[PDB]
């Protein structure tokens, strides 16, 4: 039994190296009777003629495995495709030595394909590690629209989703298209200062020139790119201080040939014990069935720890890709590509030199540039946020407390519009109260300026399925905070699990619960049989798109509760209270903090039962906002000294 | 005029080739008469395929190529895609084998498969599950290449649906010829799910069904659903396939080879005619292997787009950018009692046409009898215990915690043998008890209301009501407001009482 | 996935008991806990740690968290100071154990305040509290 392997090369000289390497491999092994044989063929220009060349010689001979290399001149995924298809027809394993494209990782297209070199997509992994090293969280994924960009983005998103994080935004750059300036203009607005690029040489050069035009290469920014973006045309126009990376061996054909023949021989020896070896198809013509042993040969070849190779230990993952690697990190320091570290496979190891960031700084920059002018959204809640009309001169009535203290007021832009339906005019008013006083204290403590505006639709916000679609989208202050119109929510927003997945909540600044308001006392909580057996006799309702809606919708035990509620929800809390007092609605379920104040001030109404959902009000921010801790600390401090007691006494008597 | 070529590989009779060009004097219905060309490979291997396509290209200037294969051929699709990418010739795959959708195409590809993707199949299967209200299912996938796309599709369809789709368990098996017998029986032994969606190839499907039969997972109480990957040559299915297997195919599944060839020729002819009527000139024929084009010519990119949106004989054949068929008329088929694949429902335009109001189950695979875990539960309506209501109009079906109950037949006008039922949604105390019982004892049930009598009364020697239904083997059990007394215990067996009642008298205190 | 949880006895929330001698172990719905092993109670080779059983509100919350987040955990009490106070710039108690990485997390009657929230991280409060005055009627 003579086990023959084959190779398709280009240089006509590396085939002699492959013959030498296979001869050495034959000189060392368990058995020496298999008489390992080798054959080789040079590359052909025509792809169809190339595939026919694979069918002849290689396939015609009794070959067990095929190796394929790539000519030095970059031609991308064009040369190994025909041999991969032809050998995958018979499930004959094909080992790639220099190709880097991720299209060959898809086992649906290329069935029997393994590679000894990681693809371009795997680079994203090291980026994650770097993001762990420097604690960067806000990133932008500027990736091409081709398969490579989609694969890199998908892998990075998978890694990020394994952890608790998410990329700020991705930007699809269509290959070969000029004017990428729109994407850079969009990315300049965002808070993230870490730019990640995945594109070819021409695309990388184009985006580098466009970013130089937009001055996005200055101080504070961080650029992380791949191998294709620090070579060829890209390196010429690349801005200084970018951090790229490159594989250690990369193009050392001889190392990848020796390391491949060693593992192939080890695999052959390993599976030869079980025998049941089926001879190869012996020619494309005269056979239409796959080689039966082929699948098992590939399966045993994938799990083969050949830890004596030129390029280190060889191991393959579930998709037939070389598990580990070593990436050298490159910095463009004064037009020179200097090495500053080596990625062992799980952690980057910095040994010598110092990273020079693009702005010229010698100190690690944080990955965000939080602005000073802060847009803050708020809603109209009577005990917390009083909204009053401003006089014709642009400021509203001056007022003082009963004790004799000046009431601080700010200017806000609310939905006041004479036109019916939606708000069609944002006429300014003046806002004050508990939340605005807290906001003023917070802004004084944290040294930032603010612009306060009211929510567009008068709702707190729950995610709901968008019309003519199947996905759910947020609305209200929730939607405006997530979209970007507002940067912080200072309002009585109830903390709950649904909102905490997308919004970051500070420490609660007001503990409260949910209670029931009726006319001025035969209701005990939400467990009374009348409230468990809905009917026209006792009607109960809440505010649409609020925390109570979410609470009842997320309860399996209270489905009928929400079913009855859905028929009578109200636009706002104030109109619901007015309807209840006027004997148009029987019971109104709402927060204790507001309901108790309404019952105390306006009287003629009573709160019944004990609080059945204890929660707190919190300042809402975008996910992973850098200044969450600040605010939380301040809130805790306000609880400690005297501030929340004074705010309670002054506003909610 | 237009040259359209037909390629073969299904082998079979050799005379059909002549007919393939005899139909040359049949396309008079189609405008812009077409000259066909018939050369068929009989070894379906890469060398012969490439050489014959080379010679066909070199001999006569062809405008489009139609390919057909029999079944279960994997790598032919990649070869056709490679040839289309190289020679820049619009190919069209008909019949099966090479019609399985190959999702990521090459940038210059013009494969244009006449198949339907995995996402659409999963959409239709989930629609069927919604129609039969099977909220809790389990997904069984092999290590066949492509199971990742299947898992992504099922997750996407589950997320993109109004219903609260429950995914009980996802378990990956290891099938194959012989292989590792163990580690599959143990895993299949502890999957507690009434409906299973499987994804595997034909041989893997056969092995999985055999193992499930050995694992007590087939028969009534277990509904299997598979995409076309498990089905092979639907003319004759293997014996290992269990009765009640459900799949979704395209409309052309019942067509013959000649009809499919005619449809492909019509597609190419209509594309060429649209191109001619738009540009005022006949489409440019393709070349050959030498002098590869490189950048796709603007004419090619226009002929391809014209070929994309084509409608013929009512059915629409619009092609997605990926190369498969978007919004086709799909048919949901199933394996019947006589082990023959027959149509059960259609899809048409976003609306399901199921011919079974209630999914039937058969005595097949009932070797230990105990496998008949399925039950039929007769029930009545009493305001405190069991209450029915109309289905919720917003999302169809029912509200959570509400079992679907079908009223007995359609007595209002169909008071006869006619089986069709009428759906309602049942809830209450007794329904909660029945749900808990089915959860604990691990059985499935078909809840249905009673029309003859109310609770049971011996009239002229026969029993009506729920007692009548149970006593006459029409229902395995009856739950509701059924009082235990001596006359009923003598003919049927009750259970331990779960709520104490009696005879009581009500008056007016006013 | 194995978290090391530090805690301290607080009658309403954390209760420590000796295990039942009759059955060897202790009553279910009671998580086994160990006492700090600084002082060796081995007395040769028997056991270097005092094995008690902990129960109460906080332990119930911890069990629910272990079920939901799907993690495993041990549990040991703190014998170096109370809940925690900075003395000479160092921290003792539960805050000391967590800050110096001796334990993954601390559960019990631990109040959120600024001085602790600066040095360590805190989760969302699960029971509200504060300063209160007790007088005899
Ligand atoms: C061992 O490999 C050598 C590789 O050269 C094979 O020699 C080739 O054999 C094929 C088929 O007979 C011929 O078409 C080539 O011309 C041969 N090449 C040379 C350089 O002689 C040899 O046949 C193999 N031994 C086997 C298969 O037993
Ligand atoms: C890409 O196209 C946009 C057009 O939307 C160009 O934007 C204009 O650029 C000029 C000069 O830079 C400005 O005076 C205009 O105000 C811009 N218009 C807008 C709407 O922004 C942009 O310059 C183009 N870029 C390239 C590289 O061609
Ligand atoms: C690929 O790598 C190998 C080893 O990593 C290189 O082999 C070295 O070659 C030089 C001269 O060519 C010798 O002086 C060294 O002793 C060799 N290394 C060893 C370990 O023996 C080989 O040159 C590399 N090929 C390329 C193209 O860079
Ligand atoms: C990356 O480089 C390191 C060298 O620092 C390689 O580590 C070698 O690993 C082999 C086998 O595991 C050992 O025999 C060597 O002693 C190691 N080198 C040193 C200096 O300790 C590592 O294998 C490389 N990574 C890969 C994937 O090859
Ligand atoms: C609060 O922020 C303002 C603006 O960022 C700070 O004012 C700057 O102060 C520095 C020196 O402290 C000056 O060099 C800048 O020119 C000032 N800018 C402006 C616009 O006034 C202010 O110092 C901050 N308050 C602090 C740090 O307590
Ligand atoms: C939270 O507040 C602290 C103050 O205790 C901030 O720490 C200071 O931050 C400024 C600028 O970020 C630095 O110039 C000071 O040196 C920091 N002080 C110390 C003692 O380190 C902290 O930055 C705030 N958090 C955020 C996100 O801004
Ligand atoms: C099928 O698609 C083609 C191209 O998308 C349509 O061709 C267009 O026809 C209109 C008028 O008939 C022209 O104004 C467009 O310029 C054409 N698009 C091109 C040339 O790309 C064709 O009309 C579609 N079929 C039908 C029935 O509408
Ligand atoms: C090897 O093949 C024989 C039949 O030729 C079969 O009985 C045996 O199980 C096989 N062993 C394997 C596949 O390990
Ligand atoms: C609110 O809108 C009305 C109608 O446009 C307008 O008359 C009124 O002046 C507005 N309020 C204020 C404070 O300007
Ligand atoms: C909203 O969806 C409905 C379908 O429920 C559709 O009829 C209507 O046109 C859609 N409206 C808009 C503005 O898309
Ligand atoms: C296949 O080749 C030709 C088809 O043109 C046929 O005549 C021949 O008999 C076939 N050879 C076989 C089936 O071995
Ligand atoms: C009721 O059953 C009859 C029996 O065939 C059927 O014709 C009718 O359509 C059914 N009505 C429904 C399902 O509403
Ligand atoms: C350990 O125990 C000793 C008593 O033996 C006492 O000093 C203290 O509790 C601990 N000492 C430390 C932690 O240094």
């Amino acid at each position: 039994k003579i086990v023959n392997i084959g190779a398709v090369l280009s240089t006509r000289k590396h085939e002699q190296m492959f013959r030498e390497a296979v001869n050495q491999a034959n000189k060392r092994h368990g058995s020496w009777k298999i008489q390992l044989n080798a054959t080789s063929v040079t590359h052909k220009p025509n792809a169809i003629q190339m595939a026919l060349s694979v069918c002849e010689d290689l396939i015609s001979s009794q070959v067990y495995a095929i190796l394929v290399s790539h000519p030095p001149t970059p031609n991308d995924h064009f040369t190994p495709t025909p041999v991969s298809y032809t050998a995958g027809f018979y499930r004959i394993p094909v080992l790639g030595l220099t190709t880097r494209m991720s299209i060959y990782s898809d086992k649906s297209i290329h069935l029997s394909f393994l590679r000894t070199v990681p693809p371009y997509s795997h680079q994203s992994s090291v980026w994650f590690e770097m993001m762990r090293v420097y604690n960067w969280n806000h990133i932008i994924l500027l990736v091409s629209d081709d398969h490579e960009g989609r694969a890199a983005q998908k892998r990075l998103e998978t890694l990020l989703e394994e952890r608790e994080s998410k990329a700020e935004k991705v930007l699809q750059f269509d290959p070969g298209t000029k004017n990428v300036t729109a994407l850079l203009m969009e990315a300049r607005e965002l808070e993230a200062r870490v730019i990640i690029l995945s594109a070819s040489e021409d695309d990388a050069a184009t985006v580098y020139r466009a970013a130089a035009m937009l001055n996005m290469t200055g101080s504070g920014y961080v650029w992380l790119v791949g191998e294709r973006e620090i070579s060829g045309n890209a390196l010429r126009y690349a801005p200084d201080g970018i951090i790229g990376l490159q594989l250690i061996n990369g193009k050392n054909e001889s190392a990848h040939i020796s390391d491949a023949v060693g593992v192939v021989a080890q695999a052959v020896h390993e599976l030869l014990e079980k025998e049941n070896i089926t001879d190869p198809p012996r020619g494309c013509v005269g056979n239409t069935n796959i080689w039966k042993t082929g699948p098992l040969f590939k399966r045993v070849l994938m799990s083969s720890k050949y830890a004596d190779g030129v390029t280190g230990r060889v191991e393959f993952n579930e998709d037939g890709d070389r598990k580990f690697a070593n990436y050298s990190i490159m910095n463009l320091q004064n037009r020179k590509l200097v090495q500053v570290g080596i990625y062992n496979g799980t952690h980057v190891i910095p040994n010598d030199r110092k990273i020079i960031w693009p702005g010229g700084e010698t100190e690690k920059p944080r990955g965000y540039q939080m602005s000073t002018r802060l847009k803050i959204v708020t809603i109209h809640q009577e005990p917390f946020v009083y909204v009053k009309p401003t006089m014709s001169d642009g400021t509203c009535k001056e007022e003082f407390t009963v004790n004799g203290d000046p009431v601080k007021k700010v200017i806000c832009t609310g939905p006041n519009d004479t036109s019916p339906g939606s708000p069609r005019h944002t006429v300014p008013q003046c806002c004050y109260g508990f939340c605005i006083d807290l906001l003023i204290k917070l802004a004084r403590t944290m040294n930032f300026t603010y612009e306060v505006h009211l929510v567009a639709d008068g709702k707190f916000g729950t995610q709901e399925r968008v019309n003519n679609s199947n996905k759910k989208e947020w609305n209200g202050m929730m939607g405006e905070l997530l979209s970007g119109q507002a940067d912080m929510i200072v309002a009585p927003l109830t903390i709950n699990n649904e909102r905490a997945q997308y919004i970051e909540f500070s420490k609660p600044f007001k503990y409260q619960g949910l209670t029931i308001l009726v006319k001025k006392e035969r209701i005990t909580g939400i467990n009374d049989p009348r409230l468990r057996n809905p009917s026209d006799k006792f009607i109960y309702a809440t505010v649409k798109q609020s925390s109570v809606d979410i609470y009842f919708r997320r309860q399996v035990e209270l489905s009928t509760m929400y079913r009855h509620m859905e028929k009578h929800n109200y636009e706002s809390a104030a109109e619901a209270i007015q309807a209840v007092r006027d004997n148009k609605l029987h019971a109104f379920i709402w927060d204790s903090a507001v309901l108790e104040f309404e019952a105390s001030q306006k009287c003629d109404l009573v709160t019944t039962g004990e609080l059945f959902f204890r929660s707190g009000f919190g300042i809402g921010m975008r996910k992973d906002s850098p200044w969450k801790q600040n605010v939380s600390l301040s809130i805790l401090k306000s609880h400690e000294n005297g501030f929340m007691e004074d705010l309670d006494k002054t506003w909610v008597r | 005029a237009v040259t359209v070529a037909v390629v073969f590989g299904s082998s079979g009779p050799l005379q059909t080739q002549a007919r393939t060009r005899l139909t040359s004097q049949n396309f008079l219905d189609l405008p812009l008469e077409i000259q066909p060309l018939t050369v068929g490979v009989n070894n379906t291997n890469p060398s012969s395929i490439l050489t014959q396509i080379c010679g066909l290209l070199g001999a006569a200037r062809v405008h489009g190529i139609v390919f057909e294969d029999n079944v279960d051929t994997e790598a032919v699709a990649q070869l056709l895609d490679f040839v289309s990418s190289q020679t820049h010739v619009p190919i069209l795959s008909i019949s099966g084998g090479s019609a399985v959708v190959l999702t990521p195409k090459e940038p210059g590809s013009a494969f244009l498969q006449l198949g339907v993707s995995l996402e659409q199949q999963l959409q239709v299967l989930f629609k069927v599950l919604e129609e039969y209200d099977w909220s809790a299912f389990a997904v069984i996938t092999s290590l066949h290449p492509g199971h990742a796309l299947f898992l992504e599709g099922v997750r996407a369809v589950a997320d993109a649906s109004y219903l609260s789709w429950r995914l009980l368990d996802v378990l990956t098996l290891e099938l194959g010829p012989g292989g590792p017998r163990a580690r599959t029986q143990r895993l299949l032994r502890q999957v507690d799910a009434p409906v299973l969606v499987a994804y595997c190839s034909r041989e893997e499907a056969e092995v999985l069904f055999a193992e499930a039969a050995q694992a007590g997972l087939v028969g009534p109480g277990h509904v299997w659903l598979v995409p076309n990957l498990a089905l092979g040559s639907t003319d004759a299915p293997p014996a290992a396939f269990p009765v009640g297997l459900i799949s979704v195919v395209t409309e052309s599944w019942r067509l013959s080879l000649r009809q499919k060839v005619r449809d492909g020729v019509a597609i190419l002819a209509l594309g060429a005619h649209s191109y001619r009527r738009q540009y005022g000139t006949l489409p440019a024929p393709a070349g050959d292997c030498r002098s590869h084009p490189g950048p796709v010519s603007p004419a090619r990119e226009a002929f391809y787009r014209h070929l994309l949106n084509v409608t013929w004989e009512g059915r629409d054949f619009s092609f997605s950018p990926g190369g498969y068929l978007v919004r086709p008329t799909m048919v949901v088929i199933a394996l019947n009692r006589h082990r023959l694949w027959e149509m059960v429902g259609r899809w048409d335009h976003g609306v399901l046409y199921m011919k079974y109001p209630v999914w039937p189950r058969y005595s097949t695979s009932l070797q230990p009898v105990v496998d008949s875990r399925h039950l039929t539960v007769a029930t009545l309506e009493e305001r405190p215990f069991v209450i029915v209501e109309s289905p919720d109009p917003g999302t169809g079906g029912c509200v959570p915690n509400t079992v679907p109950c079908r009223r007995q037949s359609n007595h209002t006008f169909s008071s006869g043998d006619l089986t069709p039922y009428t759906k309602l949604c049942c809830k209450g105390f007794c329904i909660d008890i029945l749900k808990k019982l089915a959860k604990v004892v691990k059985f499935s049930y078909d809840l249905y209301l009673v029309t003859n009598g109310k609770h049971g009364k011996r009239v002229r020697g026969v029993w009506n009501g729920m007692i009548g239904e149970v006593y006459y083997k029409r229902a395995d059990m009856a739950i509701g407001s059924l009082t235990i007394n001596e006359e009923r215990s003598e003919i049927i067996d009750f259970s331990v009482p779960f709520v104490e009642t009696g005879i009581s008298v009500m008056v007016s205190r006013s």
